[PDB]
């Protein structure tokens, strides 16, 4: 999955 | 003569707390540990998964003492929270080590109260760092150790040999609820994070750098080349971001975060999570097999239920300057399209109350009437919503 | 209100409250819905509101819906599970509504469709279509249209 | 050159026992541990639940030699039992330490033998002290402990470092019936007094001080307005009791024995609940926010499965002066009311031979023959009751 | 619950 | 929960 | 699998 | 829950 920072 | 940890025990486990929780939802009871931070202003951490919706708070001490406290702060994406005893009188506090020079290998001692027996000390070893992936959303560094850990120990303090604090125990991995010899912990440096943020204003800055990405195995560095078979891959960059202002583009690897190396991704995603806004550090990069360092500074950072508490599923706003709350976007199936809200709705009001923003709107929501009517638009038509 | 509704053309907001129909009190919506679900179209009637504490009468006339007019079962005598109705003049009967699970959707009919023909005469509205349910023909080959395709779909 | 705990185990192992029993009440199978206490007369220490219902015992040594053991006393109330090795040839008995100074934080080896393999040797530390709670009618002052301990390890040895038992491992807190590391043992000085007591009598004999009372906590602490959060509360004292004698009134809040702080009530209970009669100890008191000690001496209390070995749920006792065996009271469904006899009913003679005592009646139970007849007198009424 | 000694 | 030996 | 405390 | 007449 595309996590954020 | 014989070697005893009794010592570092009689001047460290006053400092270690048990916590007793009335609350309701079906009105439940809860029962954990805690840990004093701070002796003259009675602080005291715990596991924000043993203090949610408790309406009633009693600490008792290892030497026997009630007292009354009261929540300063809670940040459930890490399991933190910071509660405050009343009048505080003759405490203990800990002294917090700095948990990045931990090292797998080191003995742990582990203090909490399993199934309200009293304050029950166990040993153990650091048998890894950096774990997660029990709750992936969470931000979980979590320190693994064979220290017994049972139902309890929740908001218990980990400790070296000599009493500093090095994790608050969270989790065990027990698929009969009895303990197997895992438990987690959150670092004292996380917790020295959160804490400090809860006591000035308490809740947390949540600050971000603007990237996107994923763990690296050792599969992708053969694609790209890079040596280090784990890390921080950089998908993208976001435009305008602290990461971006600071030179960060896309293929970087990401391998330290202030000197100390980095885990993983989960893991160094949990490391920022905790930091206040604008925190200078210093970064390990590594594009086309060469170092670059970098310092940053954290830049600030909507949905229906985060001003609602249980009907999610549409992204809304405030529209223009004082023009209402407008609805962004909407997924057909959720708690607010099953009452009947639309992409590009704008709330004008509610309950013949007008409403300009998110502002006027969240003064009503605390009124907590027993029905709601809200004055909303779509296009040049005037409807109405209920609720409740 | 909806757009060119009579309600909307008579002068009636959203937010108001009914309190009569022709003299007599309303018990309820759901009984004020059965009072005008029997009318005829056209029915002129008085109705009785109260918006901010004021009293309002008004004249009203039941007008025909574009959207969920005819349900299947009335003119298949065992089809029930689509609301349909006629498209602009004379361009067939578009589907409004299909239930999920029901004799309608059994068959595949979904929203949208636009029936042109069937068994070799043109359908132009419901009455042409009920002209050859009358034929009660044993089989029936419907030449409908989805989108800008035109498909068939058969029965019995 | 390694730090290793295999010098000392060489030295104490051989005095852990494995016991080996058949028995019925329905003909059951179970096996616990035991513990060396003197080498020469062959006394093994066990846990009464461990030798409760006992027709044969059989002990194995860390060796493997077999011998046979008889029973000596047993104490369902501490859940302490004492047997006898017969032919005791060759064996090592192990030191005893004084439970009194330990310490929460000392390091503690557990041996026994679990599940029957055999002598199984496990290491921990002191989880606490004083901890009880499990069944508030035994004299229960557990020492806790990290200690692997499961069924088995029941009779076993809890050790310090230097080869000197501290505790005889007893019961353990598990919701799945495997160690979770939370084991319980008996403290030697408990166990110390218990045993010397079988050794000469052959049952315990209970002396009482004559008081009643309750836990102290921090809610009834500030009703009392006494400083002290735990302890010993004072209800009442019985006339010409000890304490009565000593001048121990009511409103008193015990805090020491011994100068050794109190941990708890039920703890107090069991500590002087062991001790012989007529013990010598010092108490720590508090009234009115002053200060007291007092200097005390026991006194007797006065009051069948001990004597049947295999018949329980009647109290019995001898009767004035060579009166016979009078029943004190049954439980109704037990071994005992199985046969008819009633509270009241008293002994008087059987199988054509007087009985006066307790001690003429078992000179009978000794002879073993294949049929009983016990002639009790209910009121002034002659009957009679058969067995086997 | 009051108990004796 | 409590358990013997 | 996991468990909370 | 509101119905169209």
């Amino acid at each position: 999955c595309y996590r954020k920072l | 003569q014989m070697p005893s940890l009794a010592p570092m025990l009689e001047k460290v486990m006053p400092s270690v707390v048990s916590i007793n929780v009335e609350g309701s939802t079906q009105k439940f009871m809860a029962l954990g540990s805690g840990v004093i931070i701070d002796a003259d202003k009675g602080y005291v951490v715990t596991n924000n998964h043993v203090v949610d919706n408790a309406t009633v708070i009693k600490v008792q001490l290892s030497d026997g003492r009630k007292f009354d406290a009261k929540m300063v702060g809670k940040d459930p994406r890490s399991d933190i929270a910071l509660i405050q005893i009343q009048n505080p009188k003759n405490l203990t506090a800990i002294k917090m080590a700095d948990s990045d020079a931990l090292r797998v290998g080191d003995y742990t001692v582990a203090i909490g109260n399993p199934f309200g027996l009293g304050e029950t000390v166990t040993s153990g070893i650091v048998s890894a760092l950096g774990r997660s992936g029990l709750n992936a959303e969470n931000y979980e560094n979590f320190i693994q150790t064979d220290a017994a850990i049972n139902r309890g120990n929740a908001g218990g303090a980990l400790v070296n040999l000599n009493g500093e604090l090095i994790g608050i125990n969270t989790a065990i991995l027990a698929p009969d609820g009895g303990n197997i010899g895992i438990g987690f912990a959150i670092p004292s440096n996380m917790v020295k994070n959160l804490t400090s943020q809860m006591v000035e204003y308490g809740q947390v800055k949540r600050g971000e750098l603007g990237i996107m990405g994923t763990e690296l195995n050792s599969e992708l560095a053969k694609a790209m080349k890079v040596d280090a078979q784990r890390g921080a891959f950089v998908s993208q960059v976001l435009p305008n971001s602290s990461a971006a202002k600071a030179g960060i583009k896309a293929g970087d690897v990401i391998t330290s975060l202030n000197g100390k190396p980095i885990s993983s991704f989960a893991a160094l995603r949990a490391q920022v999570g905790t930091m206040p806004v604008g925190s200078k550090l210093t970064l390990g990069l590594l594009r086309d097999g060469k170092q670059v360092n970098v310092n940053l500074e954290l830049q600030q950072s909507v949905d229906s239920s985060s001003i609602f508490n249980g009907i999610e599923g549409a992204e809304m706003s405030n529209k223009g300057k004082d023009q209402g709350v407008v609805v962004n976007n909407v997924k057909t199936g959720t708690p607010a399209a099953q009452i009947g809200l639309k992409k590009g709705d704008v709330i004008i009001g509610a309950n013949q109350q007008a409403v300009k923003n998110i502002a006027e709107l969240r003064k009503v929501l605390d009124s907590k009437p027993s029905v709601l009517a809200l004055n909303i638009q779509r296009g040049d038509s005037t409807i109405y919503l209920l609720m409740q | 209100v909806l757009p060119n509704s009579s309600a909307a053309k008579a002068g009636i907001k959203a937010g108001d409250v009914i309190t009569s129909l022709n003299g007599k009190p309303i018990s309820s919506f759901a009984a004020l819905r059965a009072q005008v679900g029997t009318m005829p179209v056209g029915s002129k009637l008085t109705l009785g509101l109260l918006r901010d504490g004021k009293q309002v009468n008004v004249n009203l006339e039941l007008q025909q819906s574009s959207q969920n007019q005819v349900d299947s079962s009335s003119i298949f005598n065992g089809i029930e599970g689509a609301e349909m109705s006629n498209k602009g003049k004379d361009q067939g009967v578009v589907v409004n509504n299909v239930k999920t699970g029901t004799p309608a959707a059994q068959i595949g009919l979904k929203k949208g469709d636009v029936i042109i023909g069937a068994n070799q005469q043109a359908v132009k509205n419901i009455a042409e279509l009920r002209k050859v349910l009358d034929s009660k023909p044993s089989v029936l080959a419907l030449n409908i249209q989805r989108g800008d395709s035109t498909i068939y779909l058969l029965m019995q």
